């Protein structure tokens, strides 16, 4: 098939500002390509086809340009329910092929997370295993690191993560890390931290409890 | 007006098969062209395939060349996407999508069914209080850790609805055993866990499973 690349990935812009996607074609497909926004839940929608033309009740700051091999969706002036993701798409040839898609997000103040350590449940502990539960809430930018120690060592591999989109609300993320653990390896040891590094902490906030609340 | 309604998504097991329908009204289906485009879970959209009205001809995605057969039934006003030697990497939600003209219109998608491949088990949720632990003044985190499940998806809700407003329902991470795990948390004044109660409500339809669990600080 033809291979479509769109770049970038991900963009972080203000309202206001200028925006520009670029969508890359593996071979030329002349004018036959469509641009599409997709908010979470919602259906695609059409907003340029052939290339350049606008679809009908589509805000004129959004514009494409191109032929053959390279294309370019714009948006002059970056409005607040814009913020989404956007997929081109070639027809020129079946099969159809979407590009990987472009998530614009909202740019905002840094904002550093309030950190909050969750030790395992009794009744967990009784069914052979432990997780232990480090929250990242309303911060910004995405960028974080989390870093679980036990007894002060390090861990890797037995840890994993997941973050919100944004908030509706202030534009901040919230992150969950989840370090699991047999009970037995759980009770081999005292002291369980997570580690948080984030640009708007002057160093390392860790969290952390002994187990057995002590 | 325009509707279309997939039916037919569920799990299955590694190299086997499962067929989905999509129900339409709303618009002469007899004389549209009919895709499907599946979208993984937080990735792209994926086109599929396509039959036109009379399906005299049936094109498809490399990814699914050989695997995949489009078909359709105007007479039910029905369209039909047979999937055979399915893998990991087809586990995605499956759309029905047409057009008034070529190429596709928000009007003119389906709602969804979600397709799982996987060697794991239907399996309901083990749902397991995150505690908060100064409780005269400051702010409390608290939550439920929704554990070793499949397929997506659960709901959360938080005092039956009363209570939204700082609450995070985190994505669903895929364990190595196959199954998911995912945590719901809120935050709240601290003060305020001296006189109100917490219940987080956990809905897993694929195994009939409704928790409701009462999230308080431990004895100390």
């Amino acid at each position: 098939d033809i291979q479509m690349t769109q770049s970038p990935s991900t963009l972080s812009a203000s309202v206001g500002d200028r925006v520009t996607i670029t969508c890359r074609a593996s071979q030329s497909i002349s004018n036959w390509l469509a641009w599409f926004q997709q908010k979470p839940g919602k259906a695609p929608k059409l907003l340029i086809y052939e290339a350049s033309s606008l679809e009908s009740g589509v805000p004129s700051r959004f514009s494409g340009s191109g032929s053959g091999t390279e294309f370019t969706l714009t948006i002059s002036s970056l409005q607040p329910d814009d913020f989404a993701t956007y997929y081109c798409q070639q027809y020129n040839s079946y099969p159809w092929t979407f590009g990987q898609g472009t998530k614009v997000e909202i740019k905002r103040t840094v904002a550093a997370p309030s950190v909050f350590i969750f030790p395992p449940s009794d009744e967990q502990l009784k069914s052979g295993t432990a997780s232990v539960v480090c929250l990242l809430n309303n911060f910004y930018p995405r960028e974080a690191k989390v870093q679980w120690k036990v007894d002060n060592a390090l861990q890797s591999g037995n840890s994993q993560e997941s973050v919100t989109e944004q908030d509706s609300k202030d534009s901040t993320y919230s992150l969950s890390s989840t370090l699991t653990l047999s009970k037995a390896d759980y009770e081999k040891h005292k002291v369980y931290a997570c580690e948080v590094t984030h640009q708007g902490l002057s160093s390392p906030v860790t969290k952390s409890f002994n187990r057995g609340e002590c | 007006q325009v509707q279309l309604v997939e039916s037919g998504g569920g799990v299955v097991q590694p190299g086997r098969s499962l067929r989905l329908s999509c129900a339409a009204s709303g618009f002469t289906f007899s004389s549209y062209a009919m895709h499907w485009v599946r979208q993984a879970p937080g990735k792209g959209l994926e086109w599929v395939a396509v039959i036109p009205f009379d399906g005299r001809n049936k094109y498809y995605a490399d990814s699914v060349t050989g695997r995949f057969t489009i078909s359709r039934d105007n007479s039910k006003n029905t369209l039909y996407l047979q999937m055979n030697s399915l893998r990991a990497e087809d586990t995605a939600v499956y759309y029905c999508a047409s057009s008034s003209g070529y190429l596709f219109h928000s009007d003119y998608w389906g709602q969804g069914t979600l397709v799982t491949v996987s060697s794991a088990s239907t399996k309901g949720p083990s749902v397991f209080p995150l505690a908060p632990s100064s409780t005269s003044g400051g702010t409390a985190a608290l939550g439920c850790l929704v554990k070793d499940y499949f397929p997506e998806p659960v709901t959360v809700s938080w005092n039956s609805g009363a209570l939204t407003s700082g609450v995070h329902t985190f994505p669903a991470v895929l364990q190595s055993s196959g199954l998911y795990s995912l945590s719901s948390v809120v935050t709240v004044p601290s003060s305020s866990l001296g006189t109100q109660t917490y219940i987080c409500n956990v809905n897993h339809k694929p195994s009939n499973t409704k928790v409701d669990k009462r999230v308080e600080p431990k004895s100390c």
